[PDB]
């Protein structure tokens, strides 16, 4: 289902990684993910049959990312994708093949801009359990720590623009301090420079 | 703007010296010599200032 049912998969993910030693499966998992689950973009795309399949089809190129910056999720066609619902939505499985903290350390950044253009859906409920994932494979992880981080920079501009007086956001700001922590053993300059102007502390102003 | 950004802001450190400039010209309050040195840099003359007697600049100052 996921990321189209982004809570329960994250989640899970997320309790198995501190708990399990066998972090390289589910790791893996992350980095090498044989599913992708979302709604469906209009229309043209070829469908393959046996059945009446409204559940099986091939695609042609897409971008998950529409223009705003050369990065960008494109699936090639010849991938297979099945129309799992029927219902109220055009949902679709697909069987591209992707990494998800890459994936993820895209989506979150287009949330802010809002330049770019996300076939996936924008939502703070997802932020707040996306954040801890990121925030709890790294802490997990740490030792191997530098290769896991799709999402330094990103994190803190979140952090910035996400202060809220609201208790779902106040809760993503939980996670964002959260990522840092963890963060803070791999590259703790930065995280101290990120203080510097973090905008929760600085009483220096006067 | 200028602490914050993490670059070449060589903009940012010229229009601030034209206004530090601006500035103590115009009120009589500023005025003086600790400042033709100021090239603008973290050299802030005011952070100095500051320093020493206090953060207290005074009232607002507003262009006439």
């Amino acid at each position: 289902m996921f990321p189209h049912l982004l809570s329960p998969l994250l989640q899970l993910l997320r309790a198995l990684v501190s708990g399990k030693s066998t972090a390289k499966k589910v790791y893996s998992f992350l980095d090498k993910m044989s599913f992708y689950n979302e709604l469906y973009k209009h229309k043209p795309h070829d469908v393959i049959s046996h059945e009446d399949g409204t559940l099986w089809r091939r695609q042609t190129p897409k971008l998950l990312y529409p223009l705003g910056g050369q990065t960008n999720l494109r699936i090639p066609q010849g991938t297979v994708g099945q129309v799992m619902l029927d219902d109220r939505a055009y949902l679709v499985r697909w069987e591209y093949s992707y990494s998800s903290w890459t994936l993820f350390t895209c989506e979150i950044e287009m949330l802010l801009h809002v330049v770019s253009t996300a076939d996936v859906i924008q939502h703070c409920q997802r932020v707040k359990p996306i954040i801890d994932l990121v925030h709890k494979v790294i802490s997990t992880d740490l030792s191997i720590a530098d290769c896991l981080l799709p999402i330094t920079s990103r994190i803190y501009m979140l952090l910035q623009r996400l202060t809220t007086v609201i208790s779902p956001p106040v809760d993503v700001i939980a996670s964002c301090v959260n990522c840092l922590t963890v963060l803070a053993a791999r590259n703790p300059a930065k995280v101290w420079t990120d203080l510097r102007h973090t905008g929760f502390l600085p009483f220096v102003a006067h | 703007l200028f602490k914050s950004r993490d670059p070449k802001p060589l903009h940012l450190l010229d229009c601030i010296h034209v206004l530090l400039i601006r500035y103590v010209e115009n009120p009589s309050q500023v005025l003086n010599c600790e400042r033709r040195r100021f090239t603008n840099l973290c050299l802030d003359a005011v952070c100095g200032y500051l320093v020493e007697l206090q953060s207290m600049s005074s009232s607002v100052a507003v262009q006439a």
